């Protein structure tokens, strides 16, 4: 990896921020977290 | 509306029949403002993907500027995120530019990532490209109109 | 339980390869490439009223007429005992799994593209040595076969017996009552693809016992104030959702059991099926049951499509066939909408009204799909389509005899 100035940064895809339901929207702070909306609210 | 075992959410459009993200869409501002909360979600994502050219159509609106440097390296995503993570079904912040600010010298330039230009042509006060400069070189030359 | 499905490989329509390309294997719902046990797969989550239909499939038989000729494609087996490959397309083993590309060091031969290939299923010994895991794909292929031997709408089979429904019958089918036609076709599909089930299980019966019950309510004899057996359909506002059916329970004047068996195929001539999901439901629904056991009879070789004509053991023309009587969603619905002013469900005053409602709603199902064969020939490549042309739509065939049949079922 070499630090420079030009090097065309593109932003993520998707927002690593949050992370949404998908089934309602209840959103989260982690990855992880998310993983228990949809194991249990939703199963 | 989403659709189950990976299939893309539908977005329902106009004539009320769910159609998909991946295409061309017309936004009706008003539209725009009761739904952010979706929009960001699933046509967002995809409108950075370049999968999904979008169309806010929304009257007249306030325009802030934003002027970077063609030298260094920007991706103007996040000066966008974060305009549409301020628009409540009550009211929406300047729409935001950014534009890269007019060099003398022929410099190399870093492919920049933009995503907001509007259609009109309201580029009417900008009187002047270089003042003192002899040449404008990469910048939009812009002669103090006669 | 059963083993020797005699299926038949979708027709070109003239075209070179069959009508589907690269993307189609990895676009399909569920479990990745794998076509077995997928049609109602994209209808897992209802999320509402609104038919399930993108920008490639451009209707509701679409996820369907797509999975056919992509099955078709890569059948080999049964037809000449290999597993070959179609475009480097090839399955992962004998179980017959997903489809992944053609493996190195040990490439299968190449598929020689042929149109309607006669499926025997004895000719790959390696199914009944292996019938358990594999058996799902023995209901499939038989779905592929009923929509292959058809050039317009799934030939599915009615029947009822002489003698009212069997007590183990009345006990199952008090389960199904809150559940749209759109619903009963998932869980029937659902329930004869996934183990080998016998030829006289209750849940076979019951199911068969469910879609003949289905065809009276479709036609208007089994209303509201007629059952089959305390089971019916009550049908909404054809201008406020059609597609809703419902398999409601009342304790009514039941009709009566006919003099004889009224085994016969039926057919829906009108392109509509393709984008009314209750036309393709009622469909698939039916399949179902002939799945787990085999065609009753031969069909009937008097109209249908040119290249079903005289196949193996699935079209005869002799006596052992049972005629196959076609219809027209909409001269059904008036004819169905008909029924009900004639006991006195509806006014006098309704009868033309939810004539007009109805035609109005029929033409949105024409406006669309000619918009959509236009945009999506034929020629270009896929097939999510079918050919259907525009000179028909309302040719109406012997619509009037289906009617007559419904009379007959439930006298």
């Amino acid at each position: 990896v070499v630090s420079d100035p030009q090097s065309m940064k593109v932003t993520p895809i998707v927002n690593p921020s949050s992370y949404v339901c998908n089934v309602c929207n209840a959103r989260f702070s982690t990855m992880s977290a998310l993983s228990e909306h949809l194991r249990s609210d939703h199963r | 509306v989403p659709r189950p075992n990976g299939l893309e959410p539908q977005l329902i459009d106009d004539g009320n029949v769910p159609r998909d993200i991946a295409g061309d869409w017309v936004y009706p501002s008003d539209v725009l403002q009761v739904s952010v909360a979706v929009f960001r979600d699933y046509v967002w994502p995809m409108v950075k993907a370049g999968r999904t050219r979008v169309l806010v159509e929304l009257g007249h609106y306030v325009y802030t500027l934003h002027y970077y440097d063609p030298q260094i390296s920007l991706d103007e995503a996040p000066i966008l995120e974060e305009w549409l993570s301020k628009i409540n079904p009550a009211g929406i912040p300047p729409v935001p530019f950014c534009i890269p600010i007019p060099q003398v010298y022929p410099c190399i330039t870093a492919r920049r990532v933009h995503y907001a230009f509007t259609s009109e042509n309201n580029n009417d006060s900008l009187f002047s490209t270089n003042a003192a400069s002899i040449d404008t070189a990469f910048g939009e030359n812009a002669a103090v109109s006669p | 339980a059963q083993r020797q499905f005699f299926g038949l490989t979708y027709n070109f329509y003239g075209q070179p390869a069959p009508l589907f390309d690269l993307n189609d294997l990895q676009e399909l719902a569920g479990c990745y490439a794998r076509p077995w046990t997928s049609r109602f797969s994209h209808l897992a989550i209802s999320t509402g009223s609104l038919p399930v239909w993108s920008a490639r499939y451009p209707s509701v038989a679409s996820r369907n007429i797509v999975v056919n000729t992509l099955l078709g494609a890569h059948l080999n087996p049964f037809a000449g005992g290999q597993i070959t490959s179609h475009q480097g397309i090839t399955w992962r083993d004998p179980v017959l799994s997903s489809l992944a590309p053609v493996p190195a060091i040990q490439p299968p031969p190449v598929w020689a593209v042929a149109e309607n290939v006669l499926l025997d299923s004895n000719n790959y010994p390696t199914y009944v040595l292996n019938l358990s895991s594999m058996w799902p794909i023995n209901q499939d292929v038989h779905i592929m076969t009923m929509w292959a031997l058809s050039d317009q709408g799934p030939i599915y089979h009615l029947e009822v017996p002489v003698d009212p429904m069997p007590a183990a019958t009345t006990a199952a089918l008090m389960a199904y009552t809150g559940v749209p036609i759109a619903h009963l076709a998932q869980t029937a599909y659902r329930f004869a693809g996934q183990l080998p089930q016998s030829p006289d299980s209750t849940m076979v019966s019951t199911i068969r016992w469910l879609s003949a019950i289905w065809f009276g309510s479709l036609t208007g004899r089994l209303n509201r104030s007629r059952t089959c057996n305390g089971f019916y359909f009550e049908f909404a506002k054809p201008a406020l959702n059609p597609d809703q059916a419902v398999l409601k329970w009342n304790d009514g004047a039941r009709a009566a059991p006919p003099a004889a068996a009224q085994s016969s195929y039926i057919r829906c001539i009108s392109p509509h099926w393709q984008h009314q999901i209750v036309e393709v439901a009622g469909a698939l629904m039916s399949q179902s049951v002939t799945a787990v056991t085999g065609l009753p009879a031969l069909i009937d070789e008097a109209t249908l499509p040119a290249w079903s004509q005289g196949v193996a053991n699935l079209t005869g023309n002799g006596q052992g066939v049972v005629p196959c009587l076609d219809y027209n969603p909409v001269p059904m619905a008036a004819a169905r909408h008909l029924q009900w002013r004639q006991d006195g469900l509806i006014t006098a005053a309704q009868e033309a009204q939810l004539n007009n409602d109805y035609t109005a709603y029929a033409l949105t199902i024409e406006r669309h799909l000619t918009a959509m064969l236009v945009a999506n020939p034929i020629a270009a490549g896929r097939m999510p389509i079918q050919p259907f042309n525009a000179a028909d739509f309302g040719q109406a065939g012997q619509t009037a005899a289906a009617v007559a049949l419904a009379q007959a079922m439930f006298v």
